[PDB]
């Protein structure tokens, strides 16, 4: 196995200068063997990565699924988390950067079909992963406009030489 | 007066061989151009926006969809640059 | 077990490393990169020849091209430089038109020519003073 | 286990490049590095751009006036090169603008000097030098070490072969190398210019001829979002210069740059450097 | 439709191939200069029984060139300096 | 494999060839061993030609490690700081003569793909073709099919 | 020459818009002409990577 994830937040970054950039603090947590489809929960880890917290907590909460009052218990006990011993002011100034899942620690067992055939049945254990930064979500990069396109294109025509010669 | 191409478009042409006939040599300065020959000077979405640039580049629509993170990333960011 | 090979994940990687390249579970897998890894390397070989006929071909169609810029096509046009005792081949050909058009001019000017010098070699093969540009060197 | 330890071994020289590509140590200066003789890296170094002379001269040139800082602080807790760097970087600029004259008259002294003054910069001087291995015998507080104090260390070195060699030997040294930088770059890339038509009218005037007037010659896709103008400059109905552009704006300030190239004598097909 | 019974260039039918003048010229080159040739192995030099015994001698003594490279057939020369020198592989320094 | 492979176009450090030659292999670093059979090209090599190597080439500095090692190398770096290190474990001392010797001869920049077999500064001479080139102008500046 | 890079670049693989005349012609060899003048063939620079065909306009 591997548990680096919880070693994530063992690491100390040396102390900053008054005259430089306010780094944004970032924080990992996850929970381990979950009963719950790593396929499953991608999708809600698909929906989440990109927003914000207070407005990811009222879409699951009202998704009609497990899995999100599994995702969801490990947020906010994320949050609480990340402002009493982690030094972060707002608990809602903060955005989630990566969310993933992955697979666990499975069980194996046999269901019992016809004709005395038997089928392997795995049991599914996953693994849940999610990280935190302080500071307000960044915005969407929206889609590439006509300038974007046309500037594009000159630039490919202007890019372009002769080839094959001196 | 006879002449193997118009000389009034390139460059005023014509040939040269030495004496003894072992090299060939040319002249050829650039012809200029006359004044005569000149002119005095004097939001959308998807479907509208690619075909519009489309008959403004003159060109297909395929080009303009945007391609997938496997070749964005392969796509090399330090091209070396020749001259 | 005795003797077992210890380096089987070196010799494999070396062959994965050059196909990491490759789409798909080719990359990852390595049967499937030994059939295309060995079948990559022999079109590479082959392709030299392809690579030669190409660019050989792709000067006929540049030489072509600033001939009839100028009136005159390329069959015509190298009969006249050989003719004329000039050993240049197609890539300098196809190059010096692209930087000099004006030397290109000369080149067809001086081919062109050649080939009213050569029909009027056709109307009287000898009993004529020869063309000047038509005469020949004659080396020993 | 499988008996063998010589996979593992070569596994090991495996597993440490990948942590070194993955979290590579910094940069650190060569004589930190092993294999390291300062004195004979200088006499070496002094035999393979083919220059001899006393090394009295040469570490004075190397020392900079950074490092004594460090060094009795240190000592704490010799000579800097600064009239070697004026004499060089002073030497360098009138012998520079002494060949670029001679061989191009029509230059005028403002544009001429901002040349030199780029060709003695910082991103170019500094290229030359770490190409030359000047940065591995140059030592200083910091790492990797600033431009302007190695552009110090380089001049520094111009003004220690000047003492001994002389100023023949010098002249050769900065003509071939730094002009053979400057075949590549025409004028206007590092000499940026305002105003083309505007200073292109001003010189014609010094020179004693008419106003010229931008007409466009030859046109191609005008309607098109790819406009083409060949633009050219005549005055007294008689050409000098033709530019293509963009637009017309593009081809006119284009075909003003033309102009001035030919008028000055930097064209694309003038005499290369002899040597 | 145009298709054509079985293998294209085999059988009771099969496609009929017919001549470019390309290729009428390029054998009419070539029997053409073989009427050259066919004018030129004529008109011998030399007859039969005065061409006889001329060249007996270096046939000869070329086979006996042969003879001699054929028993010259034998294992090489060994030497103990090529023996010994794989002693050396342990020459090291004082 | 080309596509494999990254690439490069043709170019010189510097452009060494105008002006004066310098050998531009900077540094040589030996890793020779007092024992190990292997490394009697090394060593010998070191009695022979390394002195006279350094007779020839006065710009090269060397380096001998002398240290113990169960396979020789031989480490050598360029002044743009390229480094690359080759193998001589169980080579004669003629092959290591001739490695030593294309390795003084060649620059500092990695042996890969060369996008073409030449270089050119100023390729262009007469002015490089435009369409426009080979074709007359018109009277008075008229586009086909135009009446002012 | 004496062009700059970007200016020069542009010049030479730029698009040309080519008129013709279909009174009392062919098909085939109007087409013949205006095929080659596609791909860009008649440019000396050609090479089918680089899209330097020319347009053309019939009537
Ligand atoms: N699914 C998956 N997760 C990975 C992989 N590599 C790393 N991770 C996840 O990222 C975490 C941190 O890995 P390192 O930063 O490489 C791991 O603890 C694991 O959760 C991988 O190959 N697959
Ligand atoms: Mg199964
Ligand atoms: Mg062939
Ligand atoms: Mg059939």
């Amino acid at each position: 196995i591997s548990r680096k994830w919880e070693k994530k937040n063992k690491i100390v970054y040396p102390p900053q200068l008054p005259g430089e950039p306010r780094r944004p603090a970032e924080i990992y947590h996850c929970r381990r063997q979950i009963k719950y489809s790593k396929d499953k929960m991608w999708y809600l880890a698909k929906l989440i990565r990109g927003m914000s917290i207070d407005q990811a907590l009222a879409q699951l909460e009202f998704n009609d699924k497990k899995g999100a009052k599994i995702i969801k218990e490990v947020l906010l006990e994320a949050q609480d988390m990340a402002v009493r011993d982690h030094n972060v002011e707002f608990r809602s100034n903060l955005y989630i950067a990566e969310s993933t899942s992955g697979r666990g620690q499975c069980l194996k067992r046999i269901r019992y079909h016809g004709r005395g055939r038997f089928g392997i049945m795995e049991k599914v254990y996953c693994h849940y992963f999610v990280k935190l930064v302080e500071g307000p979500p960044p915005p969407p990069e929206p889609p590439k406009t006509a300038v974007a396109h046309a500037k594009e294109y000159i630039q490919q025509l202007r890019s372009r030489t002769i080839v094959h010669t001196l | 007066t006879y002449s193997p191409l118009p000389d009034d478009y390139n460059c005023n042409v014509e040939l040269a061989l030495t004496s003894d006939g072992r090299t060939i040599v040319c002249y050829h300065p650039s012809v200029d151009i006359p004044y005569e020959h000149t002119k005095p000077i004097p939001h959308l979405e998807e479907g509208p926006m690619i075909e519009q640039l489309s008959k403004m580049f003159f060109t297909t629509k395929h080009r303009w969809y945007p391609h997938g993170r496997y070749h964005r990333c392969r796509k090399n960011l330090n091209p070396p640059k020749d001259r | 077990l005795r003797n077992r090979v210890t380096d089987r994940y070196f010799r494999i990687q070396e062959v994965l490393k050059h196909a990491r390249h490759f789409r798909g579970r080719k990359n990852r897998c390595y049967r499937l990169a030994v059939r295309t890894v060995i079948r990559a390397f022999v079109k590479c070989t082959k392709a030299r020849y392809l690579k030669k006929k190409n660019m050989r071909t792709l000067w006929i169609n540049r030489i072509t091209a600033a001939s009839q810029e100028h009136g005159l096509k390329y069959p015509a046009l190298i009969g006249n430089l050989v003719k004329c005792q000039v050993e240049l081949n197609r890539k300098v050909l196809a190059d010096l038109a692209i930087y000099e058009p004006k030397t290109f001019k000369s080149l067809a000017a001086l081919a062109s020519r050649r080939r009213h010098e050569g029909f009027a070699a056709a109307l009287g093969d000898g009993k004529e003073p020869e063309g000047i540009f038509s005469r020949v060197v004659q080396y020993h | 286990v499988k008996k063998g330890f010589r996979a593992a071994f070569r596994f090991q020289k495996e597993l440490e490049r990948q942590r070194l590509l993955r979290c590579p140590p910094p940069p650190v200066r060569r004589s930190e590095k092993p294999n390291w003789d300062y004195h004979a890296e200088i006499q070496a170094f002094g035999h393979r751009l083919q220059e001899n002379f006393s090394l009295d001269l040469l570490k004075t040139a190397f020392v900079n006036s950074c490092y004594i800082k460090s060094e009795e602080a240190k000592r704490q807790q010799l000579k800097s090169n600064q009239e070697l760097s004026e004499q060089g970087t002073s030497f360098s600029q009138t012998c520079l603008t002494q060949f670029l004259e001679d061989e191009y008259p029509d230059m005028p002294t403002e544009g001429i000097k901002n040349l030199v003054d780029f060709l003695t910069g910082e991103e170019v001087v500094c290229h030359v030098a770490r190409n030359l291995a000047v940065e591995q015998l140059t030592l200083s507080e910091e790492f990797p070490v600033p431009p302007a104090v190695l552009q110090q260390t380089f001049f520094a070195v111009i003004g220690a072969l000047l003492q001994s060699s002389g100023p023949e030997r010098t002249a050769l040294f900065i003509r071939d190398f730094l002009i053979t930088q400057m075949t590549g770059k025409e004028l206007f890339e590092m000499w940026k210019i305002i105003n083309p038509m505007g200073l292109l009218v001003e010189e014609l005037k010094k020179r004693n001829v008419s106003a010229p007037e931008s007409r466009l010659t030859r046109q191609s896709g005008g309607t098109t979002a790819l406009p083409l103008y060949f633009v050219g400059l005549y005055c007294d109905k008689k050409l000098i210069a033709e530019g293509p552009g963009e637009t017309v704006l593009v081809a006119e300030e284009e075909a003003a740059r033309v102009a001035l190239r030919k008028l000055y004598g930097f064209t694309e097909n003038r005499r290369p450097w002899n040597y | 439709r145009g298709r054509i019974p079985g293998r294209q260039w085999i059988g009771k039918h099969r496609r009929p191939r017919f001549v470019s003048l390309r290729a009428k010229q390029n054998m009419i080159r070539r029997l053409e200069i073989e009427a050259e040739n066919h004018y030129w192995l004529s008109m011998p030099y030399m007859t039969r029984e005065q061409e006889r015994g001329h060249a007996a001698v270096r046939r000869r003594e070329a086979f006996e060139a042969i003879k001699a490279a054929a028993t010259s057939k034998f294992p090489p020369h060994r030497f103990i300096a090529d023996q010994l020198d794989h002693l050396n592989v342990t020459k090291k320094w004082s | 494999t080309a596509r494999g492979t990254p690439s490069r176009f043709l170019a010189s450090v510097l452009h060494n060839g105008l002006g004066r030659y310098v050998q531009q292999l900077q540094r040589l670093s030996f890793s020779v061993s007092r024992d190990g059979a292997s490394s009697r090209g090394a060593r010998e090599f070191v009695e022979r030609e390394v002195i006279d190597f350094a007779r020839r080439n006065p710009g090269v500095v060397i380096y001998v490690n002398s240290r113990p090692c169960c396979v020789p190398r031989v480490v050598a770096e360029y002044l743009n700081g390229a480094v690359r290190e080759e193998s001589i474990h169980c080579k004669s001392v003629e092959e290591i003569s001739t490695l030593v010797q294309k390795l003084a001869d060649q620059s500092g920049l990695d042996v890969i793909r060369i996008r073409k077999p030449f270089h050119t500064d100023n390729p262009s001479i007469q002015g490089q073709w435009h369409p426009f080139t080979n074709k007359p102008t018109t009277f008075r500046g008229l586009r086909p099919r135009e009446v002012q | 020459s004496s062009f700059s890079r970007a200016p020069q670049q542009w010049a030479t693989f730029a698009r040309i818009w080519y008129l013709l005349d279909g009174k009392m012609q062919p098909p085939g060899k109007l087409a013949a002409m205006a095929s080659i003048r596609l791909q860009g063939l008649h440019k000396p620079v050609y090479h089918a990577l680089s899209d330097c065909g020319d347009h053309v306009v019939i009537m």
